[PDB]
């Protein structure tokens, strides 16, 4: 009863892989040294006796279908991740995600998470979005999905501004614990 | 420099350290006032008798309270002082030597009991370190690199980088967000912004109109001549001033690029004075730099994994979740680039010809440990599965094999 196992699922262009970089090892996005391995694992205190939380990194892309859940056993807590800033990761997280996790997994609890938050206040991005006739994932919306697909939460970050960031794993590290 | 002043200070400084939860420079501003005392009443004919070098089992540090220009019982009273928050502070293996000058007060006085209470405590320290040493239980802090840009707004930091000591393990959000709340009230926050970048500024490329606070995580570091001490959790947080922290840039001027074009930078700061000290932030008064090839981060980081999965192999209760984590991190890459990607740039033999013979070899070795780190974390690994992870071990031995295959042809060697 050492280790924690938290799954990490979601679309590819969402920046799920750079946000468990930056949380564990503690640096801004553009600061870590690229690695060419998979997973991550933090240190966490649970009652002043020491524990590993063990994050586990899945590519989401269709060509990996077969071999991902293989992944999912012995799993205590997922983390369903999809960007604000990209309507089709939002919808994925429906059509895609939540079922294959249910599906494998179907008393695990799971976190919904919106990461690159950021740019939900950003100009560029904010027009770039306009030219495709969408606008970003408001917290609410998001909240709504998270109540109605069941997840234990919503958390929200910014791996680049850090708002938000220890509030995930903080709420992921309550659900790993049953 | 002058005594009344530099005690008052002191001992307000060792307050506000309690009531922040800064334990350890508590204790160091105890250990400074005795020090200080110690060396007013030498000075002043009153006969330890050295002044402040009696104190220098405890730190370095208190060499500065002999720039100055009371009696017995009262410093008896500041290692007292001292003593109790090396407790709190969880620096027990201290308490011995803060003690020793007291246990000898109180045998020229046949006080026996006072002897009893003092063995006693000390006793119970080092049994408190027996128990707790080398467990990852004592949170000692985690620091931090904060540099200062911002001529019409900063006073005493203005240009200046100093480490930060925060406490036990506070991540970067946290003191950025704090560091950011305090000094925008200040200058207004309008006018602050947080430097990411991990080089050291420029001053030129900085807009005059802002202030700006650089954050960089940093780690103790010590060479491989320092490991004959800091053996233990606390010797690696005492008496330490050289941090480390690495920042990419890639051959063209980019932070990130592929493998072949990615190189670090590894950056050692030393600071003005040892922690723990009598504030929880020290300047930075040198740095060291060196770089690494792209094929130098590759040995670096297979280096790394092969230490990591052999370590986690010889525990003496394998923790299964956790090799798996490694195992499959390794074996069955599929976000990451994989290791793979360091053999096709580098030892492929077309690709070898760029880079000199020696490095090239000392990573084939590598990655022949790497294979045999694997295989030994397979092995492992079988041994602790249930039904439930029995296709998932076997698809970590397909990669495993195909891995092997794979690396044997890049390396025109049997790699088994």
């Amino acid at each position: 009863m050492q280790t924690i196992k938290c799954v990490v699922v979601g679309d590819g262009a969402v920046g799920k892989t750079c946000l468990l970089i930056s949380y564990t090892t503690n640096k801004f996005p553009s600061e870590y040294v690229p690695t060419v391995f998979d997973n991550y694992a933090v240190t966490v205190m649970i009652g002043g006796e020491p524990y590993t939380l063990g994050l586990f990194d899945t590519a989401g892309q269709e060509d990996y279908d077969r071999l991902r859940p293989l992944s999912y056993p012995q799993t205590d807590v997922f983390l369903v991740c999809f960007s604000v800033v990209s309507p089709s990761s939002f919808e994925n997280v429906k059509e895609k995600w939540v079922p294959e996790i249910t599906h494998h997994c179907p008393k695990t609890p799971f976190l919904l998470v919106g990461t690159q938050i950021d740019l939900r206040d950003d100009p560029s991005t904010i027009e770039k979005l306009a030219k495709n006739k969408q606008k970003p994932i408001t917290p609410e919306t998001a909240e709504k999905l998270a109540r109605d697909l069941k997840a234990v939460k919503y958390v929200e970050c910014s791996a680049l501004t850090q708002k938000g960031l220890k509030n995930v794993f903080d709420e992921a590290i309550l659900a790993a614990l049953e | 420099s002058t005594p009344e002043l530099r005690r008052t200070w002191l001992e307000s400084m060792a307050k506000i350290h309690a009531r922040n939860g800064d334990l350890s420079e508590a204790a160091m501003c105890y250990i400074h006032i005795a020090a200080l005392i110690a060396e007013y009443l030498k000075r002043k004919g009153y006969w330890f008798s050295m002044g402040w070098p009696a104190f220098l089992s405890i730190t370095p540090n208190i060499k500065e309270e002999g720039a100055m220009k009371y009696n017995e019982n009262i410093l008896v009273e500041q290692l007292y002082m001292c003593v109790e928050f090396l407790w709190k502070s969880e620096r027990y293996e201290l308490i011995a030597d803060v003690n020793k000058p007291i246990i000898a007060v109180f045998e020229k006085q046949r006080d026996f009991k006072k002897l009893s209470d003092l063995y006693y405590d000390i006793h119970r320290s080092y049994l408190k370190v027996a128990e707790v040493v080398n467990s990852e239980k004592r949170l000692f802090g985690r620091y931090y690199r904060v540099a200062f840009y911002g001529q019409g707004f900063f006073e005493e930091e203005e240009g200046k980088e100093y480490i930060y000591k925060e406490p036990k393990l506070t991540g970067l959000s946290e003191i950025s967000q704090r560091l950011l709340k305090l000094y925008a009230d200040k200058f207004g926050a309008d006018n602050v912004k947080i430097i990411q970048d991990s080089n050291k500024v420029n001053p030129k490329d900085l807009d005059p109109k802002y202030a700006y606070i650089q954050v960089t995580y940093v780690t103790p570091f010590f060479e491989e001549k320092e490991i004959e001490d800091r053996k233990t959790d606390f010797e690696m947080h005492h008496n330490i001033n050289r941090f480390v922290f690495e920042t990419p840039f890639t051959l063209s001027g980019k932070k990130h690029g592929g493998v072949a074009e990615q190189c670090k930078r590894r950056t050692i700061l030393t600071t003005s004075h040892l922690f723990p000290y009598v504030k929880k932030r020290i300047q930075v008064i040198s740095q060291s730099s060196t770089e690494l090839n792209p094929i130098e981060v590759a040995i670096d980081e297979m280096s790394k994994k092969v230490s990591e999965l052999n370590q986690l192999c010889t525990m003496e209760e394998v923790d299964m979740i956790r090799l798996q984590l490694k195992l499959q991190g390794s074996v069955s890459v599929k976000v990451n680039a994989g290791p793979m990607a360091y053999a096709r740039a580098f030892l492929e033999e077309t690709n070898a010809k760029k880079y000199p013979d020696n490095q090239v070899k000392l990573l084939k070795e590598i990655f022949r440990q790497f294979a045999d780190a694997c295989g030994q974390a397979l092995d492992v690994n079988e041994r602790l599965i249930k039904e439930d992870q029995l296709e998932y071990q076997e698809e970590l031995r397909s990669h495993y094999k195909d891995m092997l295959s794979e690396l044997s042809t890049v390396m025109n060697e049997q790699i088994t």
